[PDB]
């Protein structure tokens, strides 16, 4: 299929990641919290990550109750690396909870050279009128995390997180937060 | 004694209206030298401008009312002896960018008004300057920079003896405001398109002319490798083929003193100047009283049996364009006992029954106007 | 998917940049004004570029107001380069301003051997009546840029920017603008 | 000067606060609507003044001397009145205007509406003190949020 | 397109009137020094100067209409703490000749 | 077609299966019974593989008549090996039976550097009243097998089985089953 | 996307050009008229042509008026080069007319490896009632050109193209033609 199908929305930049500095090569992941808007690489940080602002980020992080269904998309970036050496693989992992018992809502597998665009949907639906409150200890709520890992840090170079509210998106309170530090998007250059 | 001072009619939010004489909020004095030739600009600055110096009775409510409901009102006065004449037109425009052209081409497309001084002694139009709804506001026009633009579209024939003085009144009035939006329908039953065919110069004498303009009216107007172009020329453009009852505008912007009978019609490029029976096809015979200035001419459907192109390869040769033209042709001589050439305005204003067929890959360049 | 996916309408060439010449080799990005038709380089220009007069681009260069869908169709043409070798990679960023404050409206990653067609939609929609006036200074209205990265300048060579009126396009006003240059289609061989 | 242009929320130091309800009308681009205002007297009642608000643009200076001139409302509190509504309809905008401006968008160049407060008079008051009001959006009646809003990131000081 | 000017409403001879924005032609300060004494003249002189530099409303209608047939309505507005007070006068008189009086009584 | 389509639902991984550990590297093959829950290599095990109990695992072993369609998605993850020497191939089979006398329902064959993912639904529909008991001696019923051949084990890593029920699955009667050992899932490191 | 989107319908082959022969390797180009049946290589022939006589090809030659819709295919089979040193590219431009002045209808870019397949429709319309005559002088009236431009002539072999009429096609009136040479498809072997 050379023909491309046509993309529309708009979809804005929330959270990126970028993998550890070289020589550091071995398989590492950073896992998102895509509703409280958290990054978190496996220890072996160095992982320089970003979180910004754009509309749908600060309701996502303000709103006590959400209900509705999350578009997201995410944007591989990778290193200048001849087509013919790449062996990088990323996996995707979308679950509830990272407790080991938890198992995973949603798993993705792609490995291209260079660069790669997944995308996917889900939707966020709780006890309280069907709306949840990210980890409330409530009904034992819960967030939505998505983890990602690159096989070879050298060739992936970094993970974009774009998101978008369906229309069908509802919110509800309000959470007292610290103030929002400015963030502007990184540039390509 | 001591009122509720929230509850006065301060915040009256309503649209400035009432006699012309309270409704006037500015007036400008346009100067024609007695040398005018015909592309000079007379004037050109943002609409908004117009209201500077002013002291004149709606003046500061054309500035504070935040929603004005009504049109501008433009009144031009000025008038030359019936022995002389030109043409004028005032024209109003959303916007500019760049060195723009300020050709009657390029002017006239969104709302004008063009009067020849020695056959009408005042000369007035209303406009909305928001073509995308029903109100506007001096601060909405200030900041989105709408131009409002005098040239001389035609010197004059005979020079007065004296530099000349339009003076323009600027009032609002009570007319209702209304959008002139453009969209793709293939059938629209109205497209104003207020395109401008050209200007026939017609010198006096015995000779026999001809002018054939092109109805593959798709690009724009030529200019020297490159060419002109306007919103409403442009959207037609965007069709392949193209059909529907043609009407045009013919104003007279010569002085009256010289005469013609020019006869329009439709036919194809190939005819010759010296074809001698073009009155074989049907037309219209044309000819100006004194005091007329304007002439309709409307072409139904009938005199096309099938679309043309609206745009047609810019090296195309007369005798090998498939489609139609508009041709112009002077019936008996031109004459005058002045000195002057016969000259007449053109303009497309618009297709009633429009019927857009195919899009249009395009062509560049267009052939000169 | 071997099968392709029909593709129709009439889409036409607009704007076309093509990279800086040997040995020019870093990374480097022009950003397209889709709207007013600008091509802007990021000052190592020699980054050759044209402007086309189809249809289409004069409607949107004279057109005052603007309301409606615009569905675009980025052709990238690559240097001729073994399979092999092939390290390329074109980051796409379409954003409704440049300031560094704005956030991206969209964004894409491609990055495939020789060439490549990426199609999306994005729709003009303003306080007018749904109208907007790319930039007035009225609303603080604004117009829409696409920024595109060859990664590697060497290996891809130039970027087509192809687009199409959806059919509730609508446009009101005229902008006085000055005459048109001829800019015929620059040839493919 | 309080703009309407409300997008992102309350400016701080190199950061922005922002809630709920904020956020979720920065979700538009462009916003329009009839604008409900509550002004709260927060001084003692023996600081005495009188306001006048309007909607103008951010370019009048402050010695401009005939704000009077554009539609606007005169307010005066009683020794026991504390509150105030401001209801601006529908006619006193002729557009809809952005959500948000660019942060360094300078008074000049800031083509979206403003609150104005204004003092009619002087404040006075046998005793010493600053006549402070509390100004708040309350909702806005007939909403219209027109397209989608990419996002600026910031927010001009409240 | 041409008209006969003549029949226009430019000869427009009514009076102004309008809410009260629009009815509106002229402000003034006057300052209250947080001393005053009473005999203190505040503001003194012609009804007429009032309307020099203003620029509101009904400023060029008031100027400019030959027979003005509503009242003028002046308003002022002042106010102090409630444990002060003191009493003002605005007054109109139709002439006032050489050295005059400005006392209440006058 | 750089642009992806968008996934959705949520999947439970269900069963996974890793190739023999160097050297082996003959074609090997392993077999899962979609159904009752049971990994199969061919004879030269040392496939290492795992049985997860998500919700629907735990309805799967313990559903006694069965009338529905299943949704799977097979993610196969690979080891890391420069993509110019790639020569793996996974062919996929989808049987009701291992006699060889069967025919095969639906057949795939896969082949792409690291990972791959293949989506495809079947559907359980027996003689008792649209319900199907698996292999019940009773009317000669039957379960769902999927074969899965790796035809490089050195290159194709692992098989990942994940499952979805489509809404018109539909259950009835309870089977006594042992106890079902705890099998939290492998996490990716 | 490893599943395979299903094709339909009787597209029938109309004219073939296979680039010229070793040890010719400049960039070289071939414009079929897709409605009066004529190829046309750039000059450098040895471009050997050709074209049959299949239902819709004696009917495009023969129908005088001419409105409705045609689906197009493009098959691009190429020389046996090792994947590694691919490096070519096909350039597609879909145009009314081979004057520099016209603009293109439509631009597809393709570089894949050996075979690839284009799908794409147009549709003829014109002056007379909806129907046009291929480059009448009437209305000055048009055709629809395909041009192919091969990159790398010893990669990239032919060119062959697939047309079928949509069921909305509609014709009228007969063009006197002299005959029709016998044209039987070269075989593949």
């Amino acid at each position: 299929g050379p023909v491309c199908a046509e993309a529309s929305d708009v979809y804005s930049p929330c959270m990126i990641a970028s993998t550890p500095p070289a020589p550091f090569s071995d398989v590492t992941a950073v896992t998102f919290d895509l509703i409280n808007g958290k990054i978190t690489p496996v220890g072996d940080d160095n992982w320089n990550t970003h979180i910004y602002n754009p509309p749908i980020m600060n309701v996502l992080r303000t709103a006590a109750w959400k209900s509705g269904t999350i578009h997201v998309q995410l944007n591989v970036r990778g290193a200048g690396v001849k087509r013919a050496d790449w062996d990088g693989q990323v996996f995707v992992y979308l679950r509830q909870s990272m407790n080991p018992e938890s198992y995973d809502a949603r798993t993705f597998v792609i490995s291209q050279p260079g660069s790669a665009m997944l995308n996917f949907s889900f939707d966020i639906i709780g006890p309280n009128s069907g709306f949840e409150f990210a980890e409330s200890p409530w009904a034992n709520q819960t967030t939505w995390y998505l983890e990602c890992v690159a096989t070879n840090p050298r060739q992936i170079q970094q993970f974009e997180v774009n998101m978008r509210f369906d229309p069908n998106f509802r919110v509800a309170g309000n959470i007292l937060m610290p103030p929002f530090p400015l963030s502007t998007e990184t540039p390509p250059l | 004694m001591e009122q509720n001072l929230f509850a006065l009619s301060l915040d009256d939010t309503s649209s400035v209206r009432g006699s012309l004489l309270d409704t006037k909020f500015a007036q400008t004095r346009v100067l024609l030298s007695k040398a005018m030739a015909g592309g000079d600009v007379l004037l050109d600055e943002y609409l908004y401008d117009v209201v500077n110096g002013q002291d004149f009775r709606a003046t500061v409510a054309f500035l504070r009312t935040h929603v004005i409901t009504g049109k501008i009102k433009v009144t031009a006065t000025t008038n030359i002896s019936d022995n002389s004449g030109c043409c004028l037109m005032l024209a109003i425009n959303s916007g500019v960018r760049g060195k723009y052209s300020t050709d009657v081409y390029t002017i006239c497309s969104q709302d004008s008004m063009t009067w020849n001084p020695g056959c009408k002694k005042n000369f007035s139009f209303t406009f909305n300057p928001n073509p995308c709804g029903d109100s506007w506001s001096a601060e909405m026009i200030s900041r989105s920079r709408v131009r409002m633009t005098v040239i001389c579209v035609s010197g004059w024939t005979l020079s007065p003896t004296t530099d000349v003085i339009a003076k323009l009144d600027w009032s609002i009035v009570n007319e209702k405001c209304e959008p002139t939006i453009y969209h793709l329908a293939d059938c629209q039953n109205w497209l104003p398109l207020n395109r401008w065919m050209g200007k026939l110069t017609f010198p006096q004498g015995v000779t026999s002319e001809v002018r054939r303009m092109p109805l593959s009216i798709g690009g724009g107007a030529g200019a020297t490798q490159a060419f002109l172009a306007n919103m409403p020329n442009s959207w037609i453009s965007m069709w392949r083929y193209f059909r529907g009852e043609l009407h045009f505008e013919v104003t007279k912007m010569s002085s009256p003193y010289i005469k013609a009978t020019v006869t329009f019609l439709i036919a194809f490029g190939n005819l010759s100047d010296a074809f001698g029976f073009y009155e074989s096809f049907p037309h219209r015979i044309v000819q100006f009283a004194e005091v007329e200035e304007k002439c309709t001419l409307v072409f139904s459907q009938q005199e096309f049996v099938t679309a043309w192109s609206t745009q047609v390869n810019p090296r195309t040769t007369l005798e090998a364009d498939g489609c139609p033209y508009l041709y112009a042709i002077i019936h008996d001589s031109t004459t005058g006992t002045i000195s002057g050439d016969f000259n007449l305005g053109v303009k497309l204003v618009g297709i009633k029954d429009f019927c857009g067929i195919g899009s249009n890959p395009g062509i560049d360049g267009s052939r000169l106007l």
